[PDB]
């Protein structure tokens, strides 16, 4: 993607903001962020199988396979949110958490919106066209590339198991990684006047 | 710390 004027001028209010409000009142810890990915079956039309991870500084919260017969809907991500916060319920055992995640539509659309307000979460500014500046996508899924270059599944089934070994694979403090990462990526963000870095 |  070839960054517009406005375009470098949002990641840069964004990324600025973003790290004043994190020295001003630092609040990496309740950060919550996912994304979505298409695994293909063969990584050396084609099959594929999508996913979404869902976590935290403190590890993994959720992660789900797109099956058949289920739509990429916001009533399903509003679903999938549902589930994906009884678990953080689970691993928690106190301020409220906030959601980083992209534009894509069903992230803003309804009934995702109330789902959100309705669990108390706050979602997290994010400028358009910045995979660099969402951990899922520039920490995990960088991760999850390396992981499956060049592996060969047959099935949905082997492509979950793979997901599975690499999710188990990792340290504690990979996913802290990821998070804390941010506030030297919007400093970037801010230094190259809102251009990626 | 981190999740249990
Ligand atoms: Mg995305």
């Amino acid at each position: 993607h070839e960054l517009t004027e406005n375009q470098k001028n949002r990641r840069f209010e964004v990324s600025s903001s973003l790290i004043l409000r994190n020295h001003n009142e630092p609040f990496l810890d309740r950060i919550v962020t996912c994304d979505e990915k298409w695994i293909l079956y063969d990584n050396r039309h084609p099959k594929k199988v999508m996913v979404t991870i869902w976590w935290s500084a403190a590890g993994l919260i959720h992660y789900s396979f797109l099956n058949p017969g289920e739509t990429i809907t916001s009533e399903k991500y509003a679903q999938e949110i549902d589930e994906m916060n009884q678990k953080l319920q689970r691993l928690q055992l106190r301020k409220g958490p906030i959601l980083l995640h992209d534009n894509a539509r069903p992230h803003v659309a309804q009934p995702t919106l109330q789902k959100l307000n309705e669990l108390g979460y706050e979602v997290l500014p994010h400028p358009p066209y910045s995979p660099d500046l969402l951990p899922t996508n520039y920490h995990v899924f960088k991760h999850l590339n390396n992981f499956l270059q060049g592996k060969r599944f047959h099935n949905q089934q082997d492509a979950e198991n793979a997901f599975q070994e690499f999710v188990e694979s990792q340290s504690t403090d990979f996913y802290a990684t990821g998070i804390n990462q941010l506030i030297s990526r919007w400093q970037k963000c801010v230094d190259c006047n809102g251009s990626y870095f | 710390l981190y999740f249990a």
